């Protein structure tokens, strides 16, 4: 359940064998979440609704950053 | 006094049955051999000994110098020194002259007069500098001449290594003449 | 100062020590001169009291006693953070178990 | 001695180690516009160069014609004396240039929010 | 006709009176590459310093600082002991030349070269050498002439992790000092004197 | 003697030697959850905590007969050429370690082999036993890793109380010179002497509590046959 | 007196700093809390190197062929050249001067072929 721009990073992220020490590439694979959409004004109102909505449901969420079930990590690589 | 104690050790080696002396000798003062060593030690550092020898505008911090060496030892946990040495004084009083007895550390204390001990040498004037240094230059020549005479006989690590103690102990001299003289005439 | 003498301790350099370790793929000669140019631009401190065929025979006779064949040397100065942090990660004592 | 601490208070101001236009700044900084033996008397550096708002014009020609001796000289010694070293200052601009390229390089794929959790590790690692 | 005058030079020695013929006619003729193979024969056959230097040469293709020819019209066998000023001179100079250019051809290509190869002789090196003062810079500019220019040295205070690239096994303590005696007395018996049993002493 | 190690030992094999701990007595469970629910650690810090309490699981038949197996096979382990060399390493670099907090090249190969130590030893007491999974031991966590280095025990070490009496000979003042004199000789007598005695003496005792007793030694105290 | 209750006080700083400085090599502590401090610290160094190494192995596999000869060459001068003092950015300006060539070669032939 990963898509193409995680696994091109993963590859590249040799050496690593336990999540801990992946846990500490989260950012670097964050980038996996591109949500790539233009600038238009119907996309950034919705830009700006949907990463507040992403910020404020994280909030209830209150995972810390070892426990990530939505980064993908050893498992899928 | 640490080079002093090997070297008369280093030169008692070459005798032999002076192991065996030195076993007697603990017997006759119900001592280990390694007991009879730290004995010995006690009785080369004798402080009043040490301040007939010396000049007393010197005397304090040659005192010094001898009480951290006597601290550094394996001998200082004892207590101290002086009282130390006058135990040894009140516990085994012919000893020290004992210790003259044995055969190698006889030859090593002869030949260390020899070498060191010189009527030309003005103690009261050892505190300065030049004479320590021209007595060491005499030090060295006759300490050459007694080297080619063991190398006469004995015929090499136990000679090496009397030499080594004999440039160590010239080398001291040349830093601090008066402590050194002062120690040597002590032991004597 | 003589061609001679230089090459003599050049003949002697290349027949105690195989300098084709320093560089790779060089002439004999051009290698000597350059280590003797290196020598004299690093170790020139020395020449006061050592003399440089000393100091080269010396410093030939240190590295090839490490190991005939080629070597890796890393210099750490573990009083930094950066150094000792890559002294503790680029070593690991199983290696010097096994002498490597 | 008093001679030794003399010839010691010499010696800390030489010209290597205190330089010469260290002392020319203080005696500038100390000395008034008027009292200033290099500036005083011409009144061109008091009045066209120092004592204008607006120099542009000088500003832009002395620039000028200083680039273009300096380009000269640097062409020159690059085109000589290959082995010699440079001086501190200088190479240490060249290091900090070469390390801000990569720095660069770094930053285009790299997120702003990884680089501060990186930056903020290897900083409390530090400590 | 040269080539087989080299044959003549690993052969017998009745060859050699007809060879320094021929090499007086070489240096008549005044040869460029030839002249150069026939000192590089003449100078192995007796001693090795002129015959290695002049192959040095011709590697480089020296055409100018043609005295060699002349060195090879010397009457002492085609050769001279305490060769000419002009010659020695000009083999020094070029040895060190050639030297320099290879260090800065190096140098240019892998700028790693030389600190490489100055860890390499550090690695075992006596504390004392690795604490010598680093190079200063000579250049000339507004620092050292108005300014100041601060010098390079560091704490020098260093660990040297020595890995084989080949992942073979390295010599122990004692056996880095035996080979370090063994190359001592070798260059011993080279120089009668000098102190370099007193470097292995660790100054 | 009340020795202190030796008498900690005995006081923590009388604890779980009293059938009061034994695992299968509690319901081990998350207290601070408002609905009960099972201990939720993980399986390698199960497994450590199991390990920790083996003794109270077993009786002292039992448990002498799986811990003399463990520690006969620590010992034949430790006699192993590498063991010995990291070993000589770690009383080799002993003085500069003492000049800081920062662990090196020569420790961090120890830890390592700590951490080998603590699994071999939980794969050698538990292995009769046939319901778990050594293989779990094959790649750890750091979190996983740093859980098991904790139950290490080095039984190779002097089991009694390391703690000590040494003698540093103290510098009496001389009457004949002054209070700054004398404090000046009491300072550079303090740091020249004393520190080095002591800083040593006090890392002698740390590395004492760390190297292990050579099996020589052991058969000379008559503590392994 | 004064000089015994010094040197105690000396004892126990002395006895701190052994424990501040040697205790991750003895097991002393219960649960070896201080040699898995060490060990973590170990751990976390290490996992920066490799997180250093494995940020250059993305950016060296997101970029072309010559801007992967200049990475290579500004990687390997960030990490062992600026820490070394024998090492020339002089030389390390040439190499990447000798690249800019070529690509102002290439830059002039797509300009005016
Ligand atoms: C060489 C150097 C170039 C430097 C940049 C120059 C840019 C000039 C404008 C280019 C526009 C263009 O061709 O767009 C093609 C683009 C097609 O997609 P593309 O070719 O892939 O490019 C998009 C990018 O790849 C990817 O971009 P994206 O897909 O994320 O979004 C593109 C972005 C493009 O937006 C921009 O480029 C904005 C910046 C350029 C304009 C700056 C104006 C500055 C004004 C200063 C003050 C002047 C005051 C004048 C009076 C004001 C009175 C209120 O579009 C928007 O943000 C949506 C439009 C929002 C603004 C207009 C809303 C309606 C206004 C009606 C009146 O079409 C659009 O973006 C449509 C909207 C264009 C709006 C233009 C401005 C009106
Ligand atoms: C240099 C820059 C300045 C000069 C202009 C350069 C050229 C810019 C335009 C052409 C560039 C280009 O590639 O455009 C792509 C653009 C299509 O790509 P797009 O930007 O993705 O458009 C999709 C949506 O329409 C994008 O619309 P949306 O999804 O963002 O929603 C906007 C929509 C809803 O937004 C709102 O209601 C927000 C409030 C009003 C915003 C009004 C703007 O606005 C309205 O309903 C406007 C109502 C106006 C009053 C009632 C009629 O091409 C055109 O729209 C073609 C016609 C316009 C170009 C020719 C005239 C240019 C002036
Ligand atoms: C620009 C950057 C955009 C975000 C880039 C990173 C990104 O997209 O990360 C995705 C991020 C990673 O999640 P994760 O795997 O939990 O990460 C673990 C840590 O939180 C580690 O992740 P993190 O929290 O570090 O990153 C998430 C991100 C999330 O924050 C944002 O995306 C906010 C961006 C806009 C900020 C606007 C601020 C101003 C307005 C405030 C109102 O937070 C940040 O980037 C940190 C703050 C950034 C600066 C804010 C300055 C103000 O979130 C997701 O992938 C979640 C998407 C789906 C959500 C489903 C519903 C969850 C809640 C239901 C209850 C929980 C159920 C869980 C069940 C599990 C067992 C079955
Ligand atoms: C009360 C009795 C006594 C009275 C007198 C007391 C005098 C006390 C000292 C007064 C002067 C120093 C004051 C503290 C430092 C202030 C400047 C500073 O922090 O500069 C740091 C730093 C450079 O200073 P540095 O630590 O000497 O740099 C080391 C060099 O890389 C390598 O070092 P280097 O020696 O090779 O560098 C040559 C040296 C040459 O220095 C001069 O030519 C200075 C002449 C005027 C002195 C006033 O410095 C420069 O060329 C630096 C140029 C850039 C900064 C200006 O520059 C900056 O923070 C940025 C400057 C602007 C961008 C470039
Ligand atoms: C006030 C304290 C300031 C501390 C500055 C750094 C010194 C330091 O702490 O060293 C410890 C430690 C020593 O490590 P090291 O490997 O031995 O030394 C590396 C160097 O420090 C060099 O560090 P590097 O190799 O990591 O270089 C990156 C460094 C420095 O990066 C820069 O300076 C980049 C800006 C350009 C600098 C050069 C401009 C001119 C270039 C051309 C010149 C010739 C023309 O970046 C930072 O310091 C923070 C990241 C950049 C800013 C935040 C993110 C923005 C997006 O360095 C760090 O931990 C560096 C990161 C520190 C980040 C947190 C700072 C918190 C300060 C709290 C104070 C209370
Ligand atoms: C408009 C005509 C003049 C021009 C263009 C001129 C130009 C200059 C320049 C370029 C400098 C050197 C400043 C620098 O490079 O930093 C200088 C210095 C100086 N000028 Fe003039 N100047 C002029 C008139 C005068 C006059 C009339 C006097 C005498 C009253 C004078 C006295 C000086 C002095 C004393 C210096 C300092 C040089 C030294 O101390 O070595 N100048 N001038
Ligand atoms: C070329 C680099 C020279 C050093 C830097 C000069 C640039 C300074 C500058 O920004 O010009 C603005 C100021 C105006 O003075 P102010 O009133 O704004 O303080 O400066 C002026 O316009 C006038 C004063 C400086 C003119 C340039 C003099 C430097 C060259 C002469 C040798 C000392």
């Amino acid at each position: 359940q990963t898509n193409k721009e995680w696994w091109n990073l993963a590859k590249n992220i040799q050496d690593v064998k336990c999540q801990q020490e992946l846990n500490r590439y989260n950012d670097l694979l964050s980038q996996a979440y591109t949500l790539s959409l233009d600038n238009t004004i119907r996309n950034l109102v919705f830009k700006a609704k949907f990463y507040s909505w992403l910020f404020v449901i994280n909030w209830f969420k209150a995972f810390p950053d070892d426990f990530h079930p939505f980064i993908p990590g050893l498992e899928m690589k | 006094w640490q080079d002093l104690s090997k070297f008369a050790c280093l030169r008692a080696s070459l005798n032999k049955e002076s192991e065996k002396a030195f076993q007697e000798l603990a017997k006759k003062n119900n001592v280990s051999p390694q007991e009879l060593v730290e004995l010995s030690k006690i009785v080369s550092m004798n402080l009043d000994v040490l301040k007939q020898n010396i000049n007393s505008e010197q005397f304090l911090l040659e005192k010094e110098s001898t009480l951290k060496r006597y601290r550094q030892s394996s001998i200082g946990t004892r207590g101290h020194l002086q009282t130390v040495n006058e135990a040894v004084n009140t516990k085994y009083p012919t000893l020290a002259e004992g210790l003259g007895q044995v055969a190698g550390y006889k030859e090593a204390y002869q030949a260390l007069r020899e070498i060191f001990v010189h009527p030309s040498i003005s103690v009261n004037n050892l505190r300065q500098g030049s004479y320590g240094q021209q007595f060491a230059v005499d030090f060295r020549t006759r300490a050459d001449e007694y080297v080619k005479a063991l190398l006469k006989d004995h015929s090499v690590q136990t000679i090496q290594e009397i030499q080594h103690t004999l440039h160590q102990i010239i080398k001291n001299y040349e830093q601090n003449p008066a402590s050194i003289y002062a120690r040597i005439l002590t032991v004597l | 100062i003589n061609f001679k003498t230089k090459y003599r301790f050049y003949k002697f350099i290349s027949t105690n020590f195989n300098l084709q370790t320093i560089i790779k793929n060089c002439n004999d000669k051009i290698i000597f001169s350059t280590l003797l140019y290196i020598v004299n631009l690093n170790y020139s401190f020395f020449y006061k009291t050592i003399k440089n065929t000393d100091l080269i025979v010396y410093l030939l006779a240190n590295k090839f006693s490490i190991l005939n064949d080629n070597i890796i040397v890393s210099k750490f100065n573990i009083s930094k953070f950066n150094d000792y942090i890559k002294y503790i990660n680029n070593t690991n004592s199983i290696d010097t178990y096994l002498e490597n | 001695m008093f001679l030794g601490i003399f010839k010691d208070v010499i010696k800390l101001l030489n010209k290597k180690v205190v330089p010469v236009y260290f002392w020319f700044f203080l005696y500038c900084f100390l000395s008034t516009m008027d009292t200033n033996i290099f500036v005083s008397s011409c009144s061109f550096l008091k009045v066209e160069v120092f004592g204008k708002d607006e120099n542009t014009t000088l500003v832009l020609l002395f620039y000028v014609f200083y680039s273009l001796f300096n380009f000269y000289l640097s062409r020159i010694k690059n085109k000589n004396n290959y082995l010699v070293r440079k001086h501190l200052y200088t190479t240490e601009l060249l290091i900090e240039l070469i390390l801000f390229k990569y720095k660069l390089i770094i930053l285009k794929f790299s997120s702003i929010k990884y680089i501060l959790n990186f930056n903020v590790r290897k900083f409390i690692l530090f400590n | 006709a040269l080539t087989v005058k080299s044959e003549a030079a690993l052969w017998k020695g009745a060859e050699q009176k007809v060879l320094s013929g021929l090499n007086n006619l070489a240096k008549t003729e005044l040869v460029q590459i030839t002249h150069h193979f026939g000192v590089n024969k003449q100078g192995s056959e007796a001693l090795w310093s002129q015959l290695d230097k002049a192959a040095v040469g011709a590697f480089p293709e020296l055409s100018v600082d043609e005295t060699l020819q002349l060195i090879d019209g010397f009457g002492e066998c085609p050769d001279s002991y305490t060769l000419s000023h002009d010659l020695n001179q000009r083999l020094l100079v070029s040895w060190e030349q050639l030297g320099k250019l290879n260090f800065q051809k190096l140098k240019e290509t892998n700028p790693y070269f030389a600190s490489d190869i100055v860890n390499q002789l550090d690695a075992a090196a006596a504390e004392f050498i690795k604490v010598r003062p680093a190079a200063e810079s000579e250049a000339g500019g507004f620092l050292n002439s108005l300014g100041v220019s601060s010098s390079f040295n560091t704490t020098k205070n260093d660990i040297y992790v020595v890995q084989s690239a080949s992942g073979k096994k390295l010599n122990n303590k004692e056996q880095r000092e035996a080979y370090v005696l063994e190359k001592a007395q070798k260059y011993l018996k080279e120089d009668p004197q000098s102190k370099i049993l007193d470097i292995i002493a660790q100054k | 003697p009340e020795d202190e190690g030796i008498e900690q030992q005995l006081d923590q094999q009388e604890v779980l030697l009293s059938g009061r701990y034994d695992p299968k007595l509690y319901d081990f469970q998350e207290g601070y959850t408002k609905n009960p629910e099972d201990d939720q650690t993980s399986l390698i810090e199960k497994k450590a905590f199991k390990f920790r309490y083996r003794l109270a699981n077993e009786t002292s038949e039992t448990f002498q007969r799986r811990n003399n197996r463990m520690v006969e096979r620590q010992i034949k382990r430790f006699q192993q050429p590498q063991y010995k060399h990291a070993f000589e390493q770690l009383q080799k670099n002993i003085a500069i370690s003492s000049n800081s907090g920062n662990a090196l090249h020569s420790e961090y190969g120890y830890l390592e082999l700590l951490s080998n130590e603590s699994v071999q030893l939980y794969k050698d007491y538990y292995e009769s036993d046939a319901e778990e999974d050594f293989k779990v031991f094959e790649n750890l966590s750091s979190k996983e890793k740093l859980v098991m280095i904790a139950n290490f025990e080095n039984n190779l070490l002097p089991k009694y109380d390391r703690s000590e009496v040494h003698l540093i000979p103290k510098r009496q003042w001389e009457p004949a010179f002054g209070v700054w004199e004398n404090f000046l000789y009491d300072i550079t007598e303090y740091a020249s002497f004393i520190a080095p005695r002591g800083k040593e003496i006090a890392a002698d005792y740390q590395i004492q509590s760390a190297i292990p007793l050579t099996k020589e030694e052991l058969i000379e105290a008559g503590l392994y046959k | 007196a004064i000089r015994n209750f010094v040197f105690k006080i000396s004892n126990q700083i002395q006895n701190l700093a052994a424990k501040r400085s040697l205790a991750y090599l003895n097991q002393i502590d219960s649960q070896s809390v201080p040699s898995r401090a060490t060990i973590n610290m170990k751990d976390q160094v290490t996992q920066m190197q490799r997180e250093i190494d494995n940020m250059a192995n993305v950016i060296r596999a997101q970029i072309p062929d010559e801007d992967r000869a200049e990475f290579e060459i500004l990687k390997k001068y960030y990490v062992t050249g600026q820490h070394d003092s024998l090492v020339d950015p002089q030389d390390v300006l040439l190499q990447l001067d000798r690249i800019q060539v070529l690509k102002n070669l290439k830059m002039i032939e797509l300009n005016e072929e």
